[PDB]
Formats: structure tokens, C-alpha cells, sequence
């Protein structure tokens, strides 16, 4: 499936409305350097690393030739 | 690239049903009884597994 | 998500020919909330029209009541014509004195 | 019976043609009782209910600044929403805000309710038991997270089983004549033939008040749920409600059918025989 995710991450802060900005999942790292990707937030490029393995198989048999998943990206407190 | 083989074999006799090599062109011996295989890669990644 | 307005026409008692009464055309269950109404009095639309403010369903909806005094007579037709951005074209519900 | 009380905020933006029109609404058993409108030639809170608890000018002043200031915030959510959903800034969007509470016959409260929705779709809700909230997208559950922590739903809930339950039990005494009468249907059976071999029996329910209303017909003393057409329930125009519920039976068998109508202004439920 695809190596990349494009992801919009969504500011929770208050005041900051609900602006989005870019970033991406790559999902296997794979050897050698990340694909560079100076447009990117180094915050908001995340290489994923699943012990589970649920979201990259997921993503392995994702049909070719198939519209791109929408993604969002937000900030996440653990709350009982 | 990668080869698939599916022979049988029952009471003293054998045959090669299908040879398949996919991700590499060549000539394979004509299938047996009209069978086929879903011989591929699930994906084209370049990076395994 | 937009609903497509749901139309009943009908009258406040039951009709009686020679006696007045009030024609009522109900629109509801649409959304957005911009719409168009028309009472039509053998096609011809109805200038006295009323109606009630757009008031507002607990699922988001919303709808109308259109109301105009008429004396209910054989060989006079009534229907409602609604057109809605969910309509192509206006779709016009006739009038029954038993519906 | 049960009662309700309900408040509604819809802010409707139309694009090239000035700000966002928002309208406020307060409802007693879908009885409306005060009316804010931006569009109005005075904008202004204004009731429309004799029933209601009139204070003096200077409380519809606070309340028509209360709902300017709400003008305003929905504006915002709406210039915010749009936004967020990636939608052009030439068509048109409603944001709607609905609160209120249900009570029962005695005047204890049984549901509140405190929902946002966006173009019509639910938005974020609060749920049943007054303490969580149900968000299915991201701008939606990041305005849920913010709410838990701040722990939102304990003052909603202290207010819905508080002045909302004082207004509502207040409203219902000052409005007896209306609001807490019963009218019984004025019901009868109405018989057209369809076919050589079928006929339609209709029963009609007129003038009754309030509008929950139950119509069924019977054969041989049974329901007869198949195939019986009903119309929605809908306003006569002068505070009553009309219905009716019809069924196809074979010529010459409608003397083994029943209407049967229950509704609180009836003692005891009618059968109609055509
Ligand atoms: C909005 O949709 C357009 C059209 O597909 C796309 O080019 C653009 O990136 C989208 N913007 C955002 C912020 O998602």
C-alpha cells in the first residue's frame, strides 16, 4: 500500500480556530534516510514504528489504484 | 522475482501441474488440466518483508 | 445534509361547498431552510397567502404553515407548489377534501 | 402529560448578501414564547406567549444583548467551521445550538439536552446521562476534550435540573389555559370505494390537542399493522391538530373493521364502526 500518508494537523489550542497544517506518516522507515521533506514540520513527520502491526497491515493490502485516505493529525491528552 | 511449483503425486505416479516465475520472464512448462495459480507479491514495496 | 421539504395540503374543517374555511399547505423536514411556497387556485397563485415564522424541529429540520381563507367549490382546484434546492424542478401536491 | 421546554440558535451565513441571519427560539411543548431575529427592523428579544413571565424592559434588553453576543459567537464558529471543512466561501451554512429539558407529569425532570449541529448533521450532543459527549469528527472531539477537561457537562447538568426544571413547572402554572388543556378528538369513518372488489375505510381524527395522538385499525379485534397508510400529524392552525389513518378491506367485509383512537382528551379510547 502506500508508503506515505499525507496528514493534516488540526491546533486544539483555543484561539488558534481550527487551522490545519501539513505533515506525514511514513509508516516503514525501511533502510537508509527518510524520504527529506523540508515542507514538513519536523514535529508533524512521524516515521511509525507498530509493534501490533494493525495500521500497517491495514495499509499493506490497501487496494492500488485507490483515492488517498483523508488523515488528521491532533494533539491528545490521556483523560479518564 | 520468485519461483512457484505445484506437482502431485499418488500411488507411483507424478506429475509438475504448474511452474510458475513471477517478476522474471521466461518460458515455463504448459500447466496440467487446465490449472492456474494467484502467484504474486501482495505488494511491490521496495522494502521487505 | 439536505432533506427534501415533505408537503400536505389540506383544510382547517372539513370542507363544505359554499362554506369558508382555510386552505393550509404544511411543509416540513427540510433543510436548508430556504424555500419556496405557493398556494394555486387553478394554477393561477393565490396573492393573500399567509404563514407562520420558520420554527424549529429537535433534529435539525425545519417547517411552515401556509394559510389562506378560500370557500371550497366544485370545478375549483387547489394544490401546493414547493420548490426547494433539493427539487430539480417545483413539485406541485393537489388538493383532496379526504387527505 | 410531558412537557418540554426547548431553546434553538440557527445562524444561517448567505454569502455576498451581508452577515449571517441568526434567529433564537424558545419553545414550551413546540408552543414558541420568545423570538429574537437579526433580520427584524429592531432586533430585539421579543415574546410571544401571554403566558410567559414578563420582568420589564430592562430584562429584555439583557436578552437581547445575551443573543447579540450569541450572534456573534456563532459567526465565528461558522466562519471557523467552514474553514475546517474545507468548503468555498460562496454557498451557504447553518450552524444550530438546541437546549432544554423534558419533564413528566409530576414535574420531574427525564431528558436533557444540549446539541451543536452543522449543516443539519449532528455535531457533538450531550449524552443521556448528563456527563459525556458524543463527537464523531476530529474539530468535534477536540472541542469534546477541551469541554471534559474543563468539565463542562457538570455545570450543563446543575442548570438543566435547575432553572431549566424551575422555568419550565413556572411557565406551565402561568399557562393553564393552553398549555395544560387536553381537547379530544372529534373522530369519524369516512368510507371510499378503490376498486370493483376493494374500498378504503379512513378514519380521521380532528381538533384534538395535544398533538400525541395513536390511530389503529382493528379486524376481527386484532391489529391490523399491515398495510394501514397514516399520515404525519399536522397543525389545523388554530392550536389543534388533525390526523387520519386508513386501510384497504374487501367490499362488503368494513363491518369487521375498528378504528381505534387513543388520546388523553378521550376518558376512555374510541372505536369507530363504519
Ligand atoms: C481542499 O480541497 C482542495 C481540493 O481537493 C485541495 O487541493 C486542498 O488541499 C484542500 N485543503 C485542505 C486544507 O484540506
Amino acid at each position: 500500500g502506500p508508503a506515505v500518508i499525507e496528514c493534516w494537523f488540526v491546533e486544539d489550542a483555543s484561539g488558534k480556530g481550527l487551522a490545519k497544517r501539513p505533515g506525514a506518516l511514513l509508516l516503514r522507515q525501511g533502510p537508509g534516510e527518510p524520504p527529506p521533506r523540508p515542507d514538513l514540520d519536523p514535529e508533524l513527520y512521524l516515521s511509525v514504528h507498530d509493534p501490533a502491526g494493525a495500521l500497517q497491515a491495514a495499509f499493506r493490502r490497501y487496494p492500488r489504484g485507490a483515492p488517498a485516505p483523508h488523515c488528521e493529525m491532533s494533539r491528545f491528552v490521556p483523560l479518564p | 522475482p520468485f519461483g512457484l511449483e505445484w506437482r502431485r503425486q499418488h500411488l507411483g505416479k507424478g506429475h509438475l501441474l504448474l511452474a510458475a516465475t513471477p517478476g522474471l520472464n521466461g518460458q515455463m512448462p504448459a500447466a496440467q488440466e487446465g490449472a492456474v495459480a494467484f502467484a504474486a507479491w501482495d505488494d511491490d514495496e521496495p522494502w521487505g518483508p | 445534509i439536505q432533506r427534501t421539504p415533505k408537503i400536505q395540503v389540506y383544510s382547517r374543517h372539513p370542507a363544505e361547498n359554499g362554506k369558508s374555511n382555510f386552505l393550509n399547505c404544511y411543509v416540513s423536514g427540510f433543510h436548508p431552510s430556504d424555500i419556496e411556497v405557493d398556494l394555486l387556485k387553478n394554477g393561477e397563485r393565490i396573492e393573500k397567502v399567509e404563514h407562520s415564522d420558520l420554527s424549529f424541529s429537535k433534529d435539525w429540520s425545519f417547517y411552515l404553515l401556509y394559510y389562506t381563507e378560500f370557500t371550497p367549490t366544485e370545478k375549483d382546484e387547489y394544490a401546493c407548489r414547493v420548490n426547494h434546492v433539493t427539487l430539480s424542478q417545483p413539485k406541485i401536491v393537489k388538493w383532496d377534501r379526504d387527505m | 402529560g410531558s412537557h418540554s421546554m426547548r431553546y434553538f440558535y440557527t445562524s444561517v451565513s448567505r454569502p455576498g448578501r451581508g452577515e449571517p441571519r441568526f434567529i433564537s427560539v424558545g419553545y414550551v411543548d413546540d408552543t414558541q414564547f420568545v423570538r429574537f431575529d437579526s433580520d427584524a427592523a429592531s432586533p430585539r428579544e421579543e415574546p410571544r406567549a401571554p403566558w410567559i413571565e414578563q420582568e420589564g424592559p430592562e430584562y429584555w434588553d439583557r436578552n437581547t444583548q445575551i443573543y447579540k453576543a450569541q450572534a456573534q459567537t456563532d459567526r465565528e464558529s461558522l466562519r471557523n467551521l467552514r474553514g475546517y471543512y474545507n468548503q468555498s466561501e460562496a454557498g451557504s451554512h447553518t450552524l444550530q445550538s438546541m437546549y432544554g429539558c423534558d419533564v413528566g407529569p409530576d414535574g420531574r425532570l427525564l431528558r436533557g439536552h444540549d446539541q451543536y449541529a452543522y449543516d443539519g448533521k449532528d455535531y457533538i450532543a450531550l449524552n443521556e446521562d448528563l456527563r459525556s459527549w458524543t463527537a464523531a469528527d476530529t474539530a468535534a472531539q477536540i472541542t469534546q476534550r477541551k469541554w471534559e477537561a474543563a468539565r463542562e457537562a457538570e455545570q450543563r447538568r446543575a442548570y438543566l435540573e435547575g432553572e431549566c426544571v424551575e422555568w419550565l413547572r413556572r411557565y406551565l402554572e402561568n399557562g393553564k389555559d393552553k398549555l395544560e388543556r387536553a381537547d379530544p378528538p372529534k373522530t369519524h369513518v369516512t368510507h371510499h370505494p378503490i376498486s370493483d372488489h376493494e374500498a378504503t375505510l379512513r378514519c380521521w381524527a380532528l381538533g384534538f390537542y395535544p398533538a400525541e395522538i395513536t390511530l389503529t385499525w382493528q379486524r376481527d379485534g386484532e391489529d391490523q399493522t399491515q398495510d394501514t397508510e397514516l399520515v404525519e400529524t399536522r397543525p389545523a392552525g388554530d392550536r389543534t391538530f388533525q390526523k387520519w389513518a386508513a386501510v384497504v378491506v374487501p367490499s362488503g367485509e368494513e363491518q369487521r373493521y375498528t378504528c381505534h383512537v387513543q388520546h388523553e382528551g378521550l376518558p376512555k379510547p374510541l372505536t369507530l364502526r363504519w
